[PDB]
């Protein structure tokens, strides 16, 4: 499960190690768009399978299950890379390690303090109207 | 016999019985599981054909 | 040094560990904040400070085993949590 395109632009990188200037790619966010003269054709052709399990059916699939599967694949990728550093490959930079340390530092505080009180309040209010 | 039979260690002349038993700390996680079960069920028997 | 659970500390600890008198320590930490290497806040009425983020540093080929260790059983938690919701709501859409 994924998205079929990626976008890249070319830039020059300085270095703090005194390594010479490097010519290297950089990432740009992307999406699919549409035109009214085409989506008529796309929909005429999309006679292949089920879709549109309406409303509450489509939410949880589209934004829980197919979310968690992605997040899992990403963490497996990091997992694999941190093997090669077992002498299989040189530590590509302290940069990547600094970034990882930010990741494990930022993640939300333990759900143990008076945050809990603030959570119960909204759950009550969320359910009452239901 | 009562003293050495039941509790209340009479150390500094004090007979004390544990009568606080607060326990139950902030434990959102057990909710975080069972309440998810609960809501999934609400949405289950809401749109399925009866 | 301190585990992320705390990263909170009193005047006396720093004052001894850097062997500088206590009444100076405020200015020290303020300097630390102002140059931008560490972030947080100070809570002077009880002589405590809280330090939520700190400059990254290089580290050695054995410390990273700790990173891999933490990440592995973080990873398994996601799959475990997915099994549940993918199962219990099977009939809505599998």
């Amino acid at each position: 499960l994924g998205l079929p395109t990626e976008a890249y632009i070319s830039v020059e990188e300085v270095h703090d190690d005194g390594t010479p200037t490097s010519k290297t790619f950089e990432h740009v966010t992307s999406e699919i768009g549409a035109e009214e003269a085409e989506e008529v054709g796309v929909e005429h052709l999309l006679r292949d399978i089920k879709d549109t399990t309406v409303g509450t059916l489509s939410q949880r699939i589209t934004n829980q299950v197919h979310g968690l599967k992605g997040l899992n694949s990403k963490l497996l990728d990091i997992r694999s890379y941190l093997e090669k550093v077992a002498t299989g490959k040189l530590p590509i930079n302290h940069q990547i390690i600094y970034q990882l340390q930010d990741v494990f530092n930022l993640l939300p505080d333990v759900s143990l303090q008076e945050f809990v009180k603030a959570f119960y309040l909204k759950t009550n209010d969320q359910m009452v109207v239901v | 016999d009562y003293a050495k039979k039941r509790g209340w260690v009479l150390g500094p002349n004090n007979y004390y019985s544990f009568a606080s038993q607060q326990q139950k700390p902030e434990d959102t996680t057990i909710p975080s599981t069972e309440l998810a079960k609960q809501v999934i069920e609400y949405a289950r028997q809401l749109e399925m054909i009866v | 040094t301190r585990p992320a659970n705390h990263r909170q500390l009193t005047f006396e600890e720093i004052a001894k560990s850097a062997k500088i008198t206590v009444n100076e320590v405020e200015l020290l930490v303020m300097k630390a904040l102002s140059v931008g290497l560490v972030k947080g806040s100070i809570d002077e009425v009880d002589k405590r400070v809280h330090m939520t983020w700190v400059q990254p540093r290089v580290l050695d080929l054995q410390q990273i085993k700790g990173m891999k260790d933490r990440l592995e059983f973080w990873c398994t938690d996601v799959k475990s949590m997915e099994m549940l919701v993918e199962h219990q709501a099977h009939d809505i859409l599998t």
